[PDB]
RNA sequence: UCUGUUUACCAGGUCAGGUCCGGAAGGAAGCAGCCAAGGCAGA
């Protein structure tokens, strides 16, 4: 990603980030209940979050 | 009855994966 | 199909429950007796209630000797001894019945394999033919049927039955595309003359 | 075998968080192509999957937001309400007389199903059953019914090919009313729905008998023609219900769905083996769950069938363990009794919690292993069975040589009996709720499989 | 409060016999929550995320045990447990 | 700049397999490779019920030092040594003897 | 000369179960249970 996210406005990013947090919450809720088969997902989302955040900053920064 | 379920359930079962 | 030149030429009939194996055997028996072939029948269904009697009745109607044994006896046995009586009467073709079995049971597939091995041990070259009977009302599940049946007994042929119904039996296309197994006959009713060449 | 395709499908969905409607779509498409691979009523595939598509758009669950639980739950419950809304317990309504007919296509399983019903209702009803074959057409069909009837211990009414089906069934009904029977099972010849002389003939038959129930018999492998068959049989004959057979094959038998779409008649029974005992009450929860791979209804039904055939023998093993303690006598009794109820697919489907950790391709052959155990413990002197700790090297040479097997196997079996001895003791000493709750599922660390 | 903080509070359902007991008998659920979250934020977060009505949240802190792995002495991390009272009104279930 | 890679057909210079040829399954970081039909060991496996793993002696393939295997020239039928050049703008491998690309 | 009792494989017979050969037809080595029996104690 990260080219893809780069072309979105700050608002859509802010809707995306919250979505990612809901997804993350749900995922670790699954993993905590031992119902999670693919674990590769946590890392997927946990990192995507960072990506988004790192953009928000530079859009405010400059 | 109970003791039936108890015994044979984890008898058959517990025999398979253990 | 060429049944010429063997003492006898033996055809194994395989397929899941109710597809038309025993009736098809009847039909083939007629078809080849019409061509001047000497034909006899193995009832290789010693498992299901009246599975042998049913074929014996067909053979009684067609004046075709049917080798028969008790319920609970071995199918492969009746098939072998049928090959033997076949040789003894100097006949061209024995048609070996088998009990219906679901292809995914997979022990019964092995039973069929055993039968094959039997016909192999009597006549080293036999059977030269393994035919799978498929119902027309069936379909892409019969894909899987063709899979486990061909994987098991190495089918040399396929006969589609109940094509007198509304079913087009299109699943053949997907089967023949996969396994390259030739379609031999189409069954078009419940009488003795109801077999047709594909 | 939808579970291969449906597993990749709905498991795929159950992975992705806040799933796009596109993999929702693709998954629906794989359910469509899956039921298309099952040769279930292809137009009805399209209809069913369109329904599942519309249902799967807007659901929310606070328990777990996972959309895969939504697709599994939706496909399940929807197949449930379309298949008759959890009708297991209900079955057929019994009146003091009852007359039921079995109708359908050539080879669907009618004659077999008649004898299954005979046995089942013989067990549940505590009443008298009479059966009759209206089939003068298929060779030895009447004899087939006679054999099955003799096997299930059910009175048989004689008939021959020289008669007319109407006269036959009229005679049967007359004798039945005269001899005070209740449940009557009439097995009819297989016939094409487009064969007018036959369909008319049995319209006349029905007219003569006046049955309370007409059951259409469906091979689970039946194709797209099902909807056309069910309708035809429902328009002339009309049927009051459906029996779905050969569900022990990998065929998904959703064709009955088409059959229940046109007819609207309930589906009462699941034929699940070639044996007389193989009649089950149909249940959409059981067939849909059976497709999905994890089941609560079939878990309670196979634990209640295991418990029904094993009640007096686990009370015999509990009385001998009350007197002499747990031995290879009480274990061997458990083995023969356990071999009589034996099946593997009805066992793994009862436990979804263990099947979530282990591959679904796991199978121990019960007919092999069980009878092997019975055999090995049949090779022991009675002192070695009541006192297993004295079994030694030469003894296991003797046991292994007796049944014609390997010493390693005997070691393995005595190992099993050792574990079950321990388990018997742990069950004996502790309270039932504590011994059942204190059982631990061990991971050598939370990191999985290692 | 901000929602972004909320979604970061609640780690996991706590599973045990005590837990089940309260859940059945007193209508109460048991949570492992971030070490720093407070009764306010947990009330907020359950009421928000599970969308059900919280009465009161009682909490405690569990000191992790001390372990040995291959002679080495480690310390399991601390954490915070929360007994969360739901009003008789709602019925909370694991599907 | 890695000389021996996945799926190359190689010939074995050293060890009990000297002279044998085969196909590379994978490489390991330590400079070890694992080759088809090469360097079978008989390993004893304690039966594991969770993985439905039976017991017994499993013949398995054990890693071999990559210095000991040579990239097999199919043209010459001889073991070869490898080198690198730039064709197009891309870095490519070739055989030293006939100086032909791979 | 009779009674109880015991005595796992390695005296004997039947040899269930299971297992080898065969396609079967059927044989077969034989564990267990039973009977002599090895005894002995009591008479
Ligand atoms: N309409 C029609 N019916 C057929 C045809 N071939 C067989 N049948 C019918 O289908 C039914 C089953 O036939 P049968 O020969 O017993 O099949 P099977 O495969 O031998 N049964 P099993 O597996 O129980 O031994 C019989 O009623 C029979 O008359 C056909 O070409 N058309
Ligand atoms: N595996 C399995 N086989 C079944 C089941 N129900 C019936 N069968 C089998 O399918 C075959 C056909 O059954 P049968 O009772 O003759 O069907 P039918 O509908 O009476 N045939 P017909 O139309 O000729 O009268 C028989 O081999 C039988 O043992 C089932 O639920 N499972
Ligand atoms: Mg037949
Ligand atoms: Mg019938
Ligand atoms: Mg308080
Ligand atoms: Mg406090
Ligand atoms: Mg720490």
């Amino acid at each position: 990603k990260a080219k893809e996210l780069r072309e979105k406005s700050v608002e859509e990013l802010n809707t995306e980030l919250l979505n990612l947090l809901r997804e993350q919450f749900n995922l670790r809720m699954q993993a905590a209940s031992g119902q999670l088969q693919q674990s590769h997902l946590l890392k997927q989302v946990r990192r995507d979050v960072a990506r988004v955040k790192t953009l928000l900053n530079e859009k405010a920064g400059a | 009855m109970k003791q039936s379920t108890l015994a044979l359930l984890l008898l058959l079962l517990l025999l398979t994966p253990v | 199909l060429n049944v010429e030149g063997k003492a006898p030429f033996v055809i194994l009939m395989v397929g899941v429950n109710g597809v038309g194996k025993t009736t098809t055997i009847g039909k083939l028996a007629r078809q080849f007796e019409q061509q001047g072939k000497s034909v006899m029948l193995a009832a290789g269904d010693t498992f299901r209630a009246a599975a042998v009697e049913q074929l014996q009745v067909w053979g009684q109607r067609n004046n075709i000797p049917v080798i028969a044994q008790h319920t609970g006896a071995d199918s492969a046995s009746v098939i072998f001894d049928a090959i033997q009586a076949a040789k003894a009467r100097n006949i061209d073709v024995l048609i070996a019945d088998t009990a219906g079995r679901l292809q995914n049971k997979s022990h019964l597939m092995e039973e069929l394999k055993k039968i094959v091995r039997v016909m192999k041990k009597l006549d080293v070259e036999a059977p030269h033919e393994v035919m799978l009977t498929i119902d027309a009302s069936t379909g892409q599940n019969a894909v899987s049927q063709a899979k486990l049946f061909h994987e098991a007994v190495g089918l040399t042929g396929i006969t589609l039955t109940k094509l007198d119904g509304t079913a087009k039996g299109g699943v053949i296309f997907s089967v023949a595309d996969q396994f390259g197994i030739p379609i031999r006959y189409i069954g078009v009713g419940e009488r003795i003359e109801d077999l047709r060449p594909f | 075998n939808l579970t291969d395709r449906l597993s990749r499908t709905l498991r795929n969905i159950s992975g992705r968080g806040r799933l796009t409607e596109d993999n929702v779509k693709d998954t629906l498409r794989e359910v469509r192509m899956a039921l298309l691979e099952a040769d279930v009523a292809l137009p009805v595939v399209r209809e069913f999957i369109n329904r599942v598509k519309e249902k799967a758009v807007g659901h929310e669950v606070n328990k777990s937001l996972t959309p895969g639980q939504e697709f599994v739950k939706i496909v399940r419950n929807e197949l449930v309400a379309a298949m008759g809304e959890e009708n297991q317990t209900l079955n057929l309504a019994a009146q003091p007389p009852a007359v039921v007919l079995m109708a359908g296509l050539q080879g669907a399983g009618k004659t077999t199903s008649v004898g299954k019903l005979g046995k089942f209702l013989r067990e549940k009803h505590k009443k008298k059953v009479l059966v009759v074959s209206a089939d003068v057409y298929r060779p030895a069909a009447i004899k087939q019914l006679e054999t099955l009837a003799e096997q299930v211990g059910v009175d048989f009414f004689p008939s021959d090919v020289g008669q007319k089906p109407v006269d036959i069934v009229n005679a049967a009904l007359k004798e039945a009313k005269l001899k005070f029977y209740d449940v009557l099972l009439v097995d009819t010849a297989g016939r094409l729905h487009v064969d007018e002389a036959m369909m008319d003939e049995i319209k006349q038959v029905h007219a003569s008998i006046n049955p309370v129930e007409t059951l259409f018999v469906v091979d689970a492998m039946t194709g797209q023609d099902a909807a056309n068959t069910a309708k035809a049989f429902n328009e002339a004959l009309p049927l009051t219900g459906v029996v779905l057979t050969k569900v022990d094959g990998d065929a998904r038998g959703g064709a009955a769905l088409s059959i229940r779409h046109i007819t609207g008649k309930p589906i009462k029974f699941l034929g699940v083996g070639e044996k007389t005992e193989a009649l089950e009450p149909f249940h959409p929860d059981r067939i849909a769950s059976r497709i999905l791979g994890m089941x609560x209804x079939x878990x309670x039904x196979x634990x209640x069938x295991x418990x029904x055939x094993x009640x007096x023998x686990x009370x015999x093993x509990x009385x001998x363990x009350x007197x002499x303690g747990f031995d290879l006598n009480d274990f061997l009794e458990q083995l023969r009794q356990m071999k009589n109820m034996g099946g593997x697919x009805x066992x793994x489907x009862x436990x979804x919690x263990x099947x979530x950790x282990x591959x679904x391709x796991x199978x121990x052959x019960d007919d092999k292993v069980l009878v092997r155990m019975e055999a090995i413990i049949n090779s022991m002197t009675m002192k070695e069975r009541a006192k297993p700790e004295i079994i030694k090297g030469s003894r296991k040479r003797r046991i292994a040589a007796g049944c014609g097997m390997q010493v390693q196997d005997v070691n393995r079996l005595l190992k099993q009996f050792d574990d079950m001895q321990r388990m018997m003791k742990k069950m004996k000493k502790g309270g039932x709720x504590x011994x059942x709750x204190x059982x631990x599922x061990x991971x050598x660390x939370x990191x999985x499989x290692x | 409060i901000r929602e972004e903080r909320l979604l970061k509070v609640l780690r996991a359902p706590h599973v045990s016999e005590k837990a089940s007991t309260a859940m059945e008998k007193s209508n109460t659920i048991v949570l492992k929550v971030a070490k720093d979250a407070t009764k306010a934020e947990i009330k907020a977060a359950v009421q928000k995320l599970f969308e059900v009505e919280v009465e009161v949240v009682n909490t405690l802190v569990v000191k992790g045990k001390v372990k040995r792995h291959g002679q080495r002495i480690g310390r399991r991390s601390d954490w915070k447990k929360a007994y969360v009272t739901l009003k008789e009104g709602q019925n909370l279930d694991f599907v | 700049a890695a000389k021996i890679r996945r799926d190359d057909e190689v010939i074995v210079l050293t060890g009990k397999d000297k002279g044998k040829r085969g196909k590379v399954k994978n490489v390991l970081s330590s400079g070890k490779v694992i080759v088809e039909g090469i360097n079978l060991v008989k390993k004893h496996q304690k039966p594991v019920p969770a993985l439905n793993q039976p017991g017994g002696i499993v013949e398995k393939e054990a890693a071999i030092q990559v210095s000991n295997v040579a990239i097999f020239n199919a043209a010459t039928g001889k073991a070869d040594r490898v080198g690198f050049r730039f064709e197009d703008g891309k870095k490519v491998r070739f055989f030293k003897s006939n100086s032909e690309t791979i």
